[PDB]
């Protein structure tokens, strides 16, 4: 892709690991299972490795992420939308098998597209999330190739997972048409594997990116820390949700909630510098805010995207309507918050912003441009 | 029994039952290949790595000379049986026997016993593990690649055998030079060295070519058989083909310099890897340049010197004309011998794998007793040249001896020691350096046939200063002489009378049989 | 992260610089006697056409290796000289050497389609050799040539199309 | 400073020189005798130089330009207006002297000023522009250590001068406190010299930094053409002027005029991407726009530009009065223009803009900041 | 333009990456078993405070030279231990060494205050001999440490006051 850079794990060490703005997305990991290992969510290696140019800086989405040439590339066009990235439509939909529709967050979309796709032979492999049984609700990738395996993927998980871990082991087991589904963060290391020129790991076999709206995950101690003093055990905790300005904890005795701004404390480091709310670079991207409760917003971006929509909707999974101009200004809204929030954080560590000769902190750069 | 490098070429010169691996770039694969049941070591141009590979093989080890043990235990007082034993359990992987006598009898016993011990083992990726390799391969732009001399295109090329097509991958075993570097900077851990051979494994197995054995010295009677037509000219040069096997691209590339030469009755000289390489290959009609042509010091004859140190054979030649034919004295007379070598002797050595530091010291050596050499373009890493300024009138003032009179010479040898980058461009280069201030017409002009004909083959025009080595119309090639009088005359104006065609002005100098060139003021007369 | 073709090439503390394109076509633009060098590789991928687009320009070109018989079958020869790489790095470092047309040195060496080990020592020694008067020496091939004064960076040959992107923009800039 | 950078003849040649942004200040040439000398306008070495790291790159100011650093190291602030720079003060401004006022391009502030510091004995010496008597209208560096000297280089020379070749003429000739006048980019590359810790020139000896606002310098030989067109020979000429949008040639017979626009075509190459139009790292910058015909517009900036009109006011070598919103305008209206179009200019040659891991084409930093 | 102390320092192709101060600090905070390792310039320009800041925090101090004179001076000499540059190396090397505490070896050697072409060398044997287990070297001094993993840039001792302010930031990020 253009704007490409050259490096090795001390590079990404030194500009993303001890730079403090890991996400523990897990594409370093997924395509370097010889050296890299993950601890408290950043990679490790414990023997040199000799490689001149590796993967791990290459996939890694804080090395380098030219947003702008990725949406030439994958869209045939840039954004319009400075909020919400390139997108054809915004709809609002939901499941209509019942239970998918009683499983799934919200609407069930992402389960029920993904299972229209195994369902039709468009796919072998779902790359989604699931829970450890040992470790309550820790996410751990999900290599999904039944739909009851797609299924006991659905939720929300507010804690980070290194989702890209499982496209890798995908791509190592033969799996010949694969769906991933990523926070903002994963859809930037899926598709700067699709797109690098650097190195290919068969990520042309990844059909279909499947982009969660997302404004922030949390560090399991710090949360786990939140839940002890809301006086709940994780292991007795059925579903969380984020809405109506609240935290909820779903447990068979009933919800517990918590305003969420109090959860801000609990967010990973790594996310105070991610300027991505919508998934800007996915072919679809599923959230909630601007729909009704058990509804689905759904930005449609890639051609790709496009046609699971209309075929996912044909086939009766889906049921989809508009969404009323109120409603996407809302997503707009919580877009703009958190790009402008985590930028005021990236001019903080950036370096200085060079524009041929001239040189200014980044954020100076407007009383330099006006 | 059969050997690799020069121990290769004199154990065949001692046994013609023994047999020849090849040079160094096939060292390594063979060595992998596990076809050894024993390996016995000397000295130089060994794999340092070569106890890692052995023991990776389960062929035990034998070290017999002090430049190289491997820390290995000294056995060299230790009973043949016990060694063998030791071996033989395993609970040693190689010894040092620094006794030849024992060496060779330990070598001998316990190479039966391996043999039946070995049995069973694979050394080379199998099918399944060739695919999972090439298929595992990330096609990195620039790890492998960058790591390997030749640049060779190792992830491109498994690509395309993870696609089903293995051609790439075998097209690289025989311009890979067995290094190893390419696998140290893989991070999928890819034995890139056997993925190769595996792929070129058919081709591999029908290696099977014919080589003479070194034949050492230059005979009396060749020497006054060819003595006066060489430093006339009429036999066009001596071809000595030499040196390592880091070719920028294969092993073909010495084949052909040495057909082409024999071909156009040049003495055809060879030794060390060299040799080797060029009876790897068979012409149309399935015959070796060892098979093909005699093996007589004589025009349009292939010669295996022998191993590297019988090089200086080819020293000893040259002097034996200067002392035989031209009745110089040689007792401790270096000076006049170089000097009679470098004015009436055309020759040219051609190392163009040249990599070792006896590589250096060989074509230094070559160089002092006037020889020109022409390298490879991996020459260029010894830092140093010696090159001429053909341009530069006083560089090539040679005196007449007759008188004291001097002389400007054509550039004739042009280079001493000179760096060349492909086979096309050498092969010209090698007949201009053949030329020699004293070419009667009849000599420098079968010489200027080959030059302008092997240019005009391989690069697809005349050099642009071919007129420089005219002195007179007889020197000019008889079937195109008329055609080259009017080039002459119209594209470089030199007063030619074409009527006549008899050319007037434009030679660097006048041709005169009597001239006796020399650089020595104290040979002059 | 600057990649010479060869890892171990790191020949000292003065590493040629990353330049644009326009920059490279510029150096050669500026020049009073410029000088094209290519070698075996201008063989390849349609790169002679650039060469002679760069020779019709007014530049003449050092055909090196057996390059000058892409020359003569592309049918373009005029300025055009066959020389050894070995020799011609002698010569241009040589400030007596009269140049091709006999008018005297050249001021700027730009080489491309170049074996990649032999060009960057052919670099080397003008960069440690051709110090006064100085003969500048860049490199616009596929190549990151540490020896060369300006370089680009390396192009791996399955990014082809990328390196002719960028020569054509050389191209252009002269 | 801050955000310096080191480099050698080879950087300022990769960056600079090759680049096409070499706008003929004269510093690397001011102090590298040793190895630089200059053709069309642009540095070149014949010999192979060994320093590690060379002033021709340091001082330069098209390698590296903090303009805010050194706005604050020069004033203690930045500039709240992006298009006049920092200034505490704008005003109109004269001489009071018949002779300067007559000599002088519009009002004769600067040489007012000169000669003021010079008969205090503020400075003894003024590094300005002369007039070759060889060379028509050919600029020259004057180093004026007279009242006659400064009043022999009043006017304006719209051809480039390589001015910074007589601060390093003074500066070696032993003068103790130096004026210098210049156009942005001289002031740049003044700035540049003062402020740097990588090579010390005694540069602290220069008291006084004198700018001038500046559109564009032109090519000679394009000027010079124009003369011809015109038929008008430059030996002829008595002076040059630009307004009411013409270019004004002065001579006995009268003045001959043209649209500054088809003057454009003469610009230097290297002004292109010029984006200092008021010279806004000056003590003070002087220029036409927004005062009345015979006055200057003067921009006070420094503490010890303030002092130098104050001073002088109070001598009675200048007269002052305020200026209108309206004329200020005008004066920011200008500004802008340069501005904006030289902008577009250094976006074409500019590599990527980075802001972290994010990198765009400059020209696309809205699309991706908004 | 990243300048060794000796121009002549160009070991190989594998150099040391600039670092900020904060990536700096933050490596030391994330070893598991970091050392500091200062030489004979530490006992200049108050810089065995930084280096005593840095032990309080909890962290080992190899004090190399004559170093330890100006750690019992100061006071401070709890979990600072006597020791030769070059046996350190050795020492670091050993995966059987169990450290100057004998609990195992360390996983990250930062250094401060060491003569330049001494300490290069000691960062370059650790580069190319503690490979299994890898031990991370960092230099927070204010020379360019080619052989160092990360390092600063080089300052110069006129600019002392600019490398004190770089330091001080990697003792607050630990
Ligand atoms: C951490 C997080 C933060 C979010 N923040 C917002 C927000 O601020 N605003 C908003 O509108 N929507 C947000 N969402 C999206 C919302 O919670 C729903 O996941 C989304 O609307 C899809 O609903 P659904 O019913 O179609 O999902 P389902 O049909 O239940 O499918 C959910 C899919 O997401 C995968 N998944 C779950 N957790 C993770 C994880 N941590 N990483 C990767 N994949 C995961 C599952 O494996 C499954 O495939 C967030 C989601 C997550 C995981
Ligand atoms: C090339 C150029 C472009 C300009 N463009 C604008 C513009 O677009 N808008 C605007 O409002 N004003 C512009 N000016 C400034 C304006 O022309 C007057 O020079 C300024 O207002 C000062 O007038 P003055 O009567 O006080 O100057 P004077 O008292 O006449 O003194 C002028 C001073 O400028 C110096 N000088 C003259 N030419 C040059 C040169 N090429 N390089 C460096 N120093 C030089 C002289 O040596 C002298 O010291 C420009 C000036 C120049 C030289
Ligand atoms: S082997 Fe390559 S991908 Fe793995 S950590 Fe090292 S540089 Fe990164
Ligand atoms: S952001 Fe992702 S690819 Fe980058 S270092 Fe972290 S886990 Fe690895
Ligand atoms: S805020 Fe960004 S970095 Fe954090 S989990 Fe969400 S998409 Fe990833
Ligand atoms: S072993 Fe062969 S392919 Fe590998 S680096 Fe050496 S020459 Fe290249
Ligand atoms: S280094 Fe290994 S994975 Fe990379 S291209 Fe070479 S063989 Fe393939
Ligand atoms: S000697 Fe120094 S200042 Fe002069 S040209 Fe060379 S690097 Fe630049
Ligand atoms: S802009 Fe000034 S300092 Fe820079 S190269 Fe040009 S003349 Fe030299
Ligand atoms: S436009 Fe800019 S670069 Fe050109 S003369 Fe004016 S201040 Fe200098
Ligand atoms: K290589
Ligand atoms: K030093």
């Amino acid at each position: 892709m253009k704007f490409d850079e050259k490096g090795s794990i001390i590079d990404l060490e030194t500009k993303v690991v001890y730079s403090n703005i890991c996400c523990y997305c897990g594409a370093c990991g997924a395509f370097c299972t010889e050296y890299i290992s993950y601890e408290n969510g950043t990679p490790v290696t414990k023997q040199k490795c000799f490689e001149i140019h590796g993967a791990c800086f290459d996939f890694c989405p804080r090395t380098f992420l030219p947003v702008l040439e990725m949406e030439r590339e994958l869209f045939g066009e840039v954004r319009s939308d400075w909020e919400l990235g390139y997108y054809t439509d915004i709809v609002t939909a939901r499941a209509t098998n019942p239970e998918i529709l009683e499983k799934g967050q919200n609407g069930g979309v992402v389960t029920a597209l993904l299972t229209h796709l195994i369902d039709e032979g468009k796919i072998d492999a779902a790359c989604i999330t699931g829970r450890s049984d040992d470790e309550p609700w820790k996410p751990e990738p999900l290599v999904a190739t039944t739909r009851d395996e797609i299924l006991k993927g659905a939720g929300s998980n507010y804690e980070q997972c290194p989702a890209i871990m499982g496209v890798g082991e995908a791509l190592a087991n033969g799996s010949e048409n694969i769906a991933m589904v990523g926070l903002p963060c994963h859809i930037q290391a899926m598709r700067k594997i699709q797109l690098s020129k650097a190195f290919d790991v068969g990520a042309s076999r990844v059909k279909y990116a499947i982009g969660l709206l997302c404004t922030e995950t949390f560090d399991r101690d710090l949360l786990h820390a939140k839940l002890r003093e809301m006086k709940i055990k994780a292991e007795d905790v059925k579903k969380f949700d984020i809405g109506e300005g609240k935290f909820k904890v779903f447990t068979e005795e009933g919800v517990r909630t918590e305003k969420i701004a109090t959860m801000k404390s609990c967010m990973r480091d790594g996310c105070k510098v991610c300027y991505d709310f919508a998934a800007e670079l996915a072919d679809i991207s599923v959230g909630s805010i601007g729909s009704e409760e058990g509804w689905n917003t759904v930005l449609i971006r890639s051609k790709a995207g496009k046609e699971l929509i209309d075929e996912a909707e044909k086939a009766k999974v889906i049921e989809v309507k508009p969404l009323n101009e109120a409603s996407i200004q809302s997503v707009k809204d919580l877009a703009s918050r958190k790009k402008s929030e985590n930028m005021d954080n990236i001019v903080e560590i950036a370096g200085a912003t060079k524009i041929l000769h001239l040189a200014v902190k980044p954020q100076e750069l407007s009383l330099l441009l006006g | 029994v059969a050997g690799i490098c020069c121990t290769a070429i004199d154990t065949t010169r001692y046994s013609d039952r023994a047999k020849i691996v090849g040079s160094i770039g096939r060292q390594l694969r063979f060595v992998r290949s596990g076809i050894a049941d024993v390996i016995m070591v000397d000295e130089q141009c060994i794999r340092a790595d070569i106890l890692e590979q052995a023991k990776r093989t389960h062929a035990p080890l034998i070290a017999t000379n002090d430049k190289a043990l491997y820390g290995l235990v000294d056995r060299t007082d230790d009973s043949a049986d016990d060694i063998i034993t030791i071996l033989v359990s395993g609970k040693e992987p190689g010894v040092v026997i620094l006794d030849p006598v024992k060496a060779g009898e330990v070598a001998v016993r316990l190479v039966q016993i391996m043999h039946e011990k070995r049995k069973g083992l694979v050394h080379l990726p199998t099918d399944e593990e060739f695919k999972e390799y090439v298929e595992m391969c990330q096609n990195c732009d620039a790890n492998c690649v960058i790591a390997c001399p030749q640049g060779l295109p190792i992830g491109e090329a498994n690509k395309a055998a993870a696609a089903g097509n293995i051609e790439p991958l075998a097209e690289l075993f025989d311009l890979c030079v067995g290094c190893g570097r390419c696998e140290q900077v893989c991070k999928k851990h890819i034995p890139i060295v056997d993925v190769i051979h595996k792929a070129a494994l058919p081709l591999v197995r029908a290696e099977k070519g014919m080589i003479r054995v070194g034949r050492g010295p230059v005979l009396d009677t060749e020497i006054r058989n060819v003595g006066a037509p060489l430093v006339l000219g009429t036999i066009p040069g001596i071809i000595a083909i030499v040196g390592c096997g880091n070719y920028p691209n294969g092993t073909k590339d010495v084949y052909i310099m040495a057909k082409e030469f024999v071909e156009r009755k040049y003495i055809v000289v060879l030794t060390g890897c060299g040799a080797m390489d060029a009876a790897l290959y068979r012409d149309e009609d399935g015959k070796t340049l060892y098979e093909k042509y005699p093996g007589d010091f004589d025009g349009g004859c292939i010669v295996n010197i022998g191993s590297c140190v019988s090089n200086a054979h080819i020293h000893d030649a040259a002097i034996k004309v200067a002392s035989i034919f031209a009745r110089r004295n040689i007792r401790a007379n270096y000076a006049e011998i170089a000097d009679y070598i470098l004015n009436r002797v055309g020759a040219c050595g051609m190392a163009w794998g040249a990599m070792s530091q006896k590589a250096a010291s060989i074509a230094s050596g070559v160089n002092r007793i006037g020889i020109p050499v022409v390298i490879g373009p991996h020459g260029w890493k010894y830092r140093r040249a010696y090159l001429g300024r053909k341009d530069v009138d006083r560089d090539w003032m040679v005196y007449d001896a007759r008188d004291g009179s001097k002389v400007r010479i054509e550039p004739a040898p042009e280079h001493l020691l000179v760096a060349a980058d492909t086979l096309e461009e050498a092969i010209p280069l090698m007949a201009r350096l053949c030329f020699r201030p004293t070419d009667n017409s009849m000599g420098r002009q079968v010489k200027l046939t080959h030059y302008m004909d092997l240019s005009m083959k391989y690069l697809g025009k005349y050099p642009d200063d071919w007129p420089v080595f005219v002195r007179t119309e007889a020197d000019l090639p008889l079937a195109k002489k008329e055609e080259y009088l009017r080039i002459l005359k119209e594209d470089y104006g030199w007063d030619v009378d074409l009527e006549a065609k008899k050319i007037i002005s434009g030679p660097i100098r006048k041709f005169d049989v009597s001239f006796d060139a020399t650089n020595l003021e104290q040979l002059i007369r | 992260m600057n990649i010479p073709f060869d890892i171990g090439n790191i020949s000292g503390p003065e590493m040629g610089r990353i330049a644009t394109p326009e920059a490279l076509g510029r150096a050669i633009k500026n020049a009073k006697r410029p000088l094209l060098v290519v070698g075996s590789e201008i063989l390849e991928d349609g790169l002679i056409d650039r060469a002679i687009a760069i020779g019709k320009k007014g530049i003449p070109i050092a055909a090196t290796a057996h390059s000058i018989k892409g020359f003569v079958d592309a049918g373009y020869t005029d300025n055009v000289y066959m020389v050894g790489l070995h020799e011609l790095a002698n010569n241009i470092k040589s400030p007596d050497w009269m140049g091709f047309d006999g008018k005297g040195g050249y001021d700027l060496v730009a080489v491309l389609g170049g074996i990649y080990y032999s060009t960057s020592q052919f670099l080397i020694s003008i960069k440690n050799c051709a110090t006064d008067p100085l003969v500048r020496a860049i490199s616009i091939d596929r190549y990151y040539h540490i020896a060369a004064r300006m370089t680009f960076d390396n192009i791996s040959r399955k990014r082809t199309d990328e390196f002719k992107e960028m020569l054509d923009r050389v191209v252009q800039s002269i």
